[PDB]
């Protein structure tokens, strides 16, 4: 019984532990998760931005080579 | 703490500007010469919204007046509240738009946008938490359309987390200036629909049938349309410059009234043009609407209204749960409690008690449905062309600019089809 | 000893805790100064109020508790309140922009700014408890902040401080105040979230409140002033076991015992009485039994539902002021013959009661009557599984065509974690089935 009472809170420190441990990762998955899905979403919106750009040179450049 | 950097651009939309700012600074009680002599204290407690703060208590308007042209720019430092303004902000050109998108926004406004840039940073690094920016343009011209929308898509670049709201101010062939309205009202819509949070559709149509029909004027001046314009602006702004038991701002409004980034288009109302229903009946009335688009051809999305003046808060709580009730079919059922409504104990000038109207309405399509009939009626015949490929464009970005649109009304179809079960 | 560090979090959280603090410090004696002439030992002591009140060297009694918003437009108004003197500059903790009513922004963009600096803050007063016992979180189901910067807050506390419990005190979303849409969206998203890390959550109906302030306090349209006052007399009767002492006080772990049968079953039904305004209490003594009556009524609860269409669990009865268990034993028969009480086979059918003897307190100049006795029922029932349903109901019309998700992807969660947040809620109110169904 001396063994089993030895189980009994050893199990209890490694259930909570876990519980620890477990929550630490979940905890850290979502927040690099969240951190590049919204780096992407700003990186997506600044390429569509900066292919206005590019169309911009070209409208300047068309005109040009009609002068 | 919660700044906000205004921006104004062409003809119309300097003027329309200019009149946001003289009616404001008499409601927060700041003279032309910009200092203060109110009398409460509910009008400095939200003064660094659109005003800084500088040497000798001087409440300078955080506003960018931007054109192609000196001759709208000089009226208005010559005109009221014209000293206020800050000297080095006054960015204008000298060629001009000719009324020509293709001008404004590849051209003419290309040479004079990075100009701008250096004013907008200037004024956003003075900034303790900058909301975003709100842009008073007109999309029926050249500069306020062309470089109006060029401006947008440069200040998401440098700024794409911050919010972009307009004030668009709708063509109309009654207060028309040219037969190229269409033209660059269409290429402005593709823009904004891709680079805006939220923009309100100041349309001319609305403006000039209210003066016409509702104020008895025969001949509406511009003086008359922009005197609803200005009560318009300074309502749909009186919870972000007044303290309340609402903290608003741009973001918390952009992310209630607008359920799907692409239809970010509002219908604005004011009344009057008295009790409580009786203001309340008449800012859901199709007349006091200041977009010709009948609320009841379609369904709301969003609903959001402001009461000024000394009133009833019970009364009005009861009035607006009345609308409803009685209108329960002009209203999306898979929009749970889409009707906000706040009060204000501070009512305009010259006025007991006013309403201002905010709805995210499907039958704003009336309004696009229009744009595009006028824009096809001149595309298919290839009419006026030569303004806009002489300037380096062709008939391509036409097409997109045309379908996009297209593409919108049936997106506001579709949700207004749309159903719960 | 046994001490319990409040938390407040968003607009609602501390305009809550700005009541309940005040009534604290009515009911202790404390000057808004933080000087209390009662106590006489200087430096501590092992007091009952030492539990939500540290003592100082100067004789300034100070709460245990960290205030925290990310716009400071809220807790300006208690820096420069009553009580600033009460407070010490480093549990006041602001940020620059609010939320704007997002579960992302709260939990993932602004959030993270500051979540290491609030905890910072905890952990100080964490490190001057002999013994903590737990952590009271103060916030509302909607609020970008008070949902979205919760849920990140509980999920850091169990991991800085363990299994260490931690009660919520949720505002559960209404539509007559109702502060702005997609309420649904960031209340099912900091309910899945929470969910797991939360001992026990007394949850608050401000539709509940709002009701009765217009029925029992005869008010037309009652101000945030007038609900939180009242909530902050329901925190009050349920916190009194721990800041008070008695011979029939009983610690509120012991009631916690009873009202939680399920880690996933630890949402009470509170019931307050009685409310009454000054004018209806003049010349009318209310006595025990009548208060008793008053909590088995479904117009005076805390959320709306129905406890006679559902099953009882628990009940328990925390009454305080003049109160004896002669009036509580002969109350109990009455209502025992005259209610619609119905437990479960799976569970004991008596009532357990706990008495304080500190007499109410009222806020001066508020709408409720200084009463001599009151009483606070927390109720373990399945009838509370309607209020799941009836948000659940208005989440699965807003995301039946993905209205205001772009919002929410856009700051950078997912659809995957709206679709796993509803899964949650639709087990949780399953549960509440299983639980009220008959042994075999
Ligand atoms: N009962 C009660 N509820 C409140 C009070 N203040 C805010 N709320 C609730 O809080 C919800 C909105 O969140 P708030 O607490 O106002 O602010 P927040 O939680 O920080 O949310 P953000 O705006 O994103 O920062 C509303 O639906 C209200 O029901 C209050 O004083 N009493
Ligand atoms: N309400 C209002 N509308 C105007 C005003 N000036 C021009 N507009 C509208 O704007 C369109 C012409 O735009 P314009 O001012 O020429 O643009 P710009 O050349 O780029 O400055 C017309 O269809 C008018 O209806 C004004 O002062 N008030
Ligand atoms: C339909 C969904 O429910 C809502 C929830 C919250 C709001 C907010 N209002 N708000 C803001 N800034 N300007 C406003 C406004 C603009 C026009 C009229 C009335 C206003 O409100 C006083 S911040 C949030 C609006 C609607
Ligand atoms: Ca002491
Ligand atoms: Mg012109
Ligand atoms: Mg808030």
């Amino acid at each position: 019984k001396r063994e089993h009472e030895r189980e009994v809170i050893q199990k209890a420190i490694e259930e909570n532990n876990n519980f620890i441990k477990m929550a630490k990762e979940k905890l850290a998955q979502k927040m690099e998760s969240n951190k590049e899905n919204r780096e992407a979403h700003l990186a997506a919106m600044l390429e569509r931005l900066q292919e206005k750009d590019k169309h911009a040179e070209e409208v300047r450049k068309n005109k040009e080579l009609k002068e | 703490m919660r700044e906000i950097v205004h921006i104004q651009a062409g003809q119309c939309g300097n003027q329309i500007g200019a009149k946001f700012w003289e009616v404001i600074s008499d409601e927060h009680g700041i003279d032309p010469t910009g200092s203060y002599h109110g009398d409460s204290d509910l009008q400095l407690e939200r003064i660094n919204v659109y005003y800084n703060e500088a040497t000798g208590n001087k409440y300078v308007p955080r506003a960018i007046l931007v054109d192609l042209e000196p001759g709208t720019m000089d009226s208005v430092r010559s005109g009221p509240f014209g000293q206020i303004f800050r000297p080095d902000n006054f960015v204008f050109g000298q060629s001009g738009a000719g009324n020509n998108w293709a001008k404004g926004h590849y051209t003419e406004g290309a040479e004079l946008v990075d100009s701008v840039l250096d004013v907008v940073r200037k004024e956003s690094e003075s900034c303790d938490c900058l909301q975003g920016f709100q842009l008073t343009h007109s999309l029926g011209g050249g500069t306020g359309s062309g470089m109006g929308t060029l401006l947008i898509s440069k200040i998401r670049e440098e700024y794409p987390d911050r919010i972009m709201n307009t004030f668009s101010v709708m063509p109309s062939p009654k207060v028309s200036d040219t037969v190229v309205e269409p033209y660059n009202a269409t290429l402005s819509v593709h823009q904004l629909v891709e680079n805006t949070d939220e923009t309100y559709c100041i349309d001319n149509e609305a403006l000039y049938d209210i003066c016409f029909r509702t104020l008895k004027l025969t001949t509406p001046t511009y003086g008359d349309l922009n005197h609803l314009v200005s009560a318009t602006m300074s309502g749909v702004t009186t919870c972000l410059r007044f303290p309340g038991q609402l903290n608003a701002d741009l973001r918390k409004l952009a992310v209630n009234m607008v359920p799907f980034p692409r239809l970010h288009f509002f219908m604005p109302g004011f009344a009057p043009l008295l009790t409580v229903p009786e203001l309340t009946q008449q800012m859901f009335d199709s007349k006091n609407m200041m977009a010709a688009c009948d609320p009841r051809h379609g369904r709301y999305l969003t609903v959001a209204a402001i009461f000024r003046g000394r009133m009833s808060m019970k009364e009005v709580d009861e009035q607006m749960l009345n609308v409803q009730n009685k209108n329960s079919s002009y209203f999306v059922e898979w929009i749970p409690n889409n009707v906000k409504t706040a009060v204000c104990d501070i009512p305009p000038r010259g006025l007991k008690m006013s309403a201002t109207f905010i709805g995210n309405s499907t039958a704003i399509q009336e309004l696009f449905k229009r744009i595009s009939e006028q824009f096809t009626a001149m595309f298919r015949r290839k009419a006026f062309l030569h303004w806009y490929t002489g300037e380096g464009m062709d008939e391509m970005e036409f097409t997109e600019a045309e379908s996009n649109m297209n593409d919108l009304v049936s997106e506001y179809q579709q949700y207004q089809d749309a159903t719960a079960d | 000893m046994r001490e319990c560090i409040s938390i407040h979090v968003g607009q609602a959280g501390v305009q809550i805790g700005n009541a309940c603090w005040e009534l604290y410090c009515l009911e202790h004696g404390i000057q808004p100064d933080g000087q209390m002439p009662s106590d006489k030992t200087i430096g501590g002591g092992d007091d009952s109020f030492n539990t939500f009140f540290s003592e100082t060297g100067a004789g300034k009694h100070v709460p245990r508790a960290v205030f925290v918003d990310l716009e400071p437009t809220v807790i300006d108004e208690v820096r420069t309140g009553t009580y600033r003197q009460l407070f010490h500059p480093e549990q006041l903790i602001t940020g620059k922009e609010d939320a704007a009513n997002n579960y992302a922004r709260g939990h993932y963009t602004i959030g993270k700014e500051i979540i290491d600096l609030v905890l910072d803050r905890i952990r100080k007063l964490a490190d001057q408890c002999t013994g903590l016992q737990g952590f009271l979180v103060f916030h509302s189901f909607g609020g970008g902040t008070g949902s979205g910067f919760t849920s990140l807050l509980m999920e850091r506390l169990s991991v800085d401080y363990g299994k260490k419990s931690k009660l919520e005190f949720s505002i559960y979303p209404a539509p007559q105040v109702s502060t702005a849409v997609v309420e649904p969206y960031n209340s099912i998203l900091t309910t899945h979230t929470t969910l797991e890390h939360s001992d026990c959550a007394f949850m608050v109906d401000n539709e509940a409140i709002y009701d009765i302030c217009r029925r029992n306090l005869d008010i037309e349209r009652p101000t945030y002033t007038n609900l939180n006052r009242l909530i902050s007399q329901i925190v009050s009767s349920i916190t009194a076991s721990l800041r008070f002492d008695g011979a029939l006080n009983v610690d509120l772990t012991e009631f916690q015992t009873n009202l939680v049968p399920y880690p996933r079953i630890h949402f009470p039904l509170a019931t307050y009485a009685p409310v009454i305004s000054a004018e209806k209490a003049y010349h009318e003594q209310l006595s025990v039994a009548e208060i008793t009556n008053a909590c088995f009524e479904p117009a005076n609860q805390m959320v709306k539902c129905d406890p006679r269409h559902g099953k009882y669990m628990a009940c328990c009865l925390l009454y305080r002021g003049d109160v004896v268990p002669k009036d509580v034993n002969a109350a109990i028969a009455t209502i025992k013959t005259k209610r619609s009480i119905q437990f479960v086979d799976w569970c004991p059918t008596g009532f357990k009661v706990g008495i304080n003897y500190q007499p109410p307190t009222v806020v001066p100049g508020g709408d409720l009557a200084k009463v001599q006795r009151a009483v606070c029922m927390l109720s373990n029932t399945t009838a509370i599984a309607e209020a799941w349903a009836r948000l659940d109901h208005k989440f699965d019309l807003m995301y039946a065509k993905r209205a205001f998700v772009h919002w929410y992807v856009g700051e950078g969660m997912e659809e995957g974690e709206f679709s796993e947040a509803r899964e949650d809620m639709a087990a949780l109110e399953k549960d509440y089935e299983e639980v009220g169904v008959d042994s075999v």
